[PDB]
């Protein structure tokens, strides 16, 4: 919905660059986003979810996932709770590793086993209830679980600058991204701005124009309120490529990392 | 699932059984996959979850439709519109007498309709063989079985372990490259052009060299001149026999040098230069069927 956005894609022997950028914005008016949705959890706070998603990342990380299906979970789980109602704390594990789950088999070639997601929660869930919760969620959703996270955005914007070190950079981003996504905030602009925001604090308005065709005026609000995370990212350094066994070079900078960025979230929100 | 009646099982795989159902009230017809989620150790299978997300997504009139989902007790069951055959069992009834060139130009064009419509959400089918191509009384032709479809948001890569065509598979796939691409999807559909023309498999492989040898017999040993590359893949040998790219007036005589080129251009060796499926559809083989639109800028 943002009628001064350009078409940054350059031209693809595959297809229709207009009908492929028509349906990558499209996605956009399918899957919703609703910052307040924790209202209709009254018995949750903000910090639970920080916390929640923090943890998947670090599951992501051990089992080597990757940072597609990190996002999926997230997606999965802020949609599916917009759409339920009176949720306590004690059942968040649940719904938070039942969305890892679906988001690992639509998107791992090979998935970790359910028994290895039961085993993460250490005893907290067992295999038949992540199979319930799994249906549960997805049906919830109306089986609409294909949205175009906010990392897919980067890789878009990144493919759009390298085909005018390309990996570090992206891990760069992401792991500011990954800091911000923490705040329920973050879901007042879509995910292909929060992208392009991210992107622009590790670039310029030119650069960000380019690859994402978006002005700065439909940028300049969420730059602003992902400044104090830009900071704290920049006050530390940002981290650089890791190695994965089993992973080919190539696609190291799709892997899911982790860091302790719970306290870099309060530093930011201070 | 109270109101369907199932009335004829037409299918089983890996994960359930297809049965042509009745629906009781209103007389229509469905085809029914039932998941058995008792004998699912993973939950709903990661290729179910994948192909109902994927289908709610491509909705095009030449793209098999997913009508509905319904969790029942310890099942699943994928409701789909029902079409009453596939192109492998009408080619197979039009052996003796062959398809009329009208016919086989509106259902490749349709093909490719519904190919760029996939290209177009990048995504990569995979399997297209007759067997999941799927026609009506009607006239029309839609795509079907999209369970080993994968988006290419990311490079989709080759697995040896992957159980996938081998008489639609392409050149490139064989010679071992690391990645799949859109090209392979187009290959396929040139096999399936030159199928409907002669009626019998254009490369009907029973090894990985044998399908291999049987292209470079009827499309030549390929070089570095028309395929800059190939002497650098994993699987390719020097020792490879040198085979002349046979005409194609013996290939596919019933095609005429529109149909011809056309299938030149889908069955071209480089995955880089390939015919793309909105290309193929401004080929003038379809200019009797199509007429452009006036373009903007
Ligand atoms: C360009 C590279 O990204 C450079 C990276 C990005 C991240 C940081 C470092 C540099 C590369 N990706 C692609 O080419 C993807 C995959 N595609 C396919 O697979 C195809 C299959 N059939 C036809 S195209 C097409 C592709 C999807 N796409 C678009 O939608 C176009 C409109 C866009 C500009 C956005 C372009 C990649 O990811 N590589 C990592 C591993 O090996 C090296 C390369």
């Amino acid at each position: 919905i943002a009628p001064s956005r350009g078409s940054p894609l350059p031209v693809l022997s595959w297809a229709n660059r207009e009908e492929v950028w028509k349906i990558m914005l499209n996605k956009e008016k399918t899957y919703l986003r609703d910052q307040h949705f924790l209202e209709q959890h009254p018995l949750l706070q903000p910090k639970m979810r920080a916390i929640l998603l923090d943890w998947l990342m670090e599951v992501c990380e051990v089992y080597k996932l990757h940072r597609e299906t990190f996002y999926l979970a997230q997606d999965f789980f802020d949609r599916y709770m917009a759409t339920q109602e009176n949720v306590v704390k004690t059942l968040l594990q649940l719904i938070g590793i039942s969305s890892l789950f679906i988001a690992a088999k639509l998107e791992e070639i090979y998935p970790p086993k359910l028994h290895q997601f039961a085993y993460v929660t250490d005893g907290a869930c067992s295999g038949d209830e992540i199979l319930t919760m799994e249906l549960m969620i997805m049906k919830a959703l109306k089986w609409r679980l294909s949205p175009l996270t906010i990392v897919s955005w980067l890789n878009v914007y990144m493919q759009v600058a390298y085909l005018n070190y390309p990996q570090q950079i992206f891990i760069q981003i992401a792991e500011l991204l990954d800091l911000c996504v923490l705040d329920v905030d973050c879901l007042e602009f879509p995910y292909g701005i929060l992208a392009a925001s991210a992107l622009y604090h590790f670039s310029s308005s030119e650069l960000m124009q380019k690859v994402s065709g978006y002005q700065w005026c439909d940028i300049e609000n969420c730059v602003k309120w992902m400044v104090p995370f830009a900071m704290v990212i920049r006050e530390t350094g940002s981290s650089k490529l890791k190695h994965f066994r089993g992973v080919a070079d190539e696609d190291a900078h799709n892997i899911q990392t982790h860091r302790d960025s719970l306290d870099l979230l309060d530093k930011a929100r201070a | 699932m109270e109101n369907f009646q199932k009335v004829e099982k037409i299918g089983e795989g890996t994960y359930g059984v297809v049965y042509k159902a009745r629906n009781k009230l209103t007389g229509e017809v469905v085809a029914l996959k039932k998941i058995r989620l008792d004998t699912e150790t993973e939950g709903v299978p990661s290729t179910a979850i994948r192909e109902i997300s994927l289908l709610k997504e491509l909705n095009h009139p030449n793209i098999v439709k997913l009508l509905d989902v319904i969790h029942t007790e310890n099942k699943l069951y994928l409701v789909f519109e029902f079409l009453h055959q596939d192109l492998k069992k009408f080619m197979d009834a039009s052996a003796l007498t062959g398809i009329p060139l009208p016919l086989i130009k509106s259902y490749l064009f349709q093909l490719l309709q519904g190919l760029a419509f996939c290209h177009s959400h990048r995504v990569l089918h995979r399997d297209l063989k007759p067997q999941n191509l799927l026609i009506n009384t009607e006239g029309a032709i839609k795509l079907a079985d999209f369970g080993l479809a994968r988006a290419f948001g990311v490079p989709v890569r080759t697995y040896t372990h992957e159980v996938v065509t081998l008489w639609y598979r392409a050149p490139e796939i064989l010679l071992g490259c690391k990645y799949y691409s859109t090209a392979v999807d187009i290959w396929s559909l040139g096999c399936i052009f030159a199928e409907m023309v002669t009626r019998r498999a254009l490369f009907p492989g029973d090894s990985e060299i044998d399908q291999l040898f049987r292209i470079f017999r009827t499309l030549g040993t390929p070089d570095e001149v028309v395929w800059p590359g190939v002497t650098s893949m994993p699987d390719y040998k020097p020792s490879f026999p040198k085979w002349a790219r046979q005409d194609f007036s013996k290939v596919v005589p019933p095609l005429d040098e529109d149909g011809r080129s056309l299938l030149s251009q889908m069955l071209h060796y480089d995955p880089n230069k390939r015919i793309s499926a909105k290309a193929a559809l401004a080929h003038p083989f379809f200019q009797d069927v199509t007429k452009p639109v006036p373009h903007l800028r």
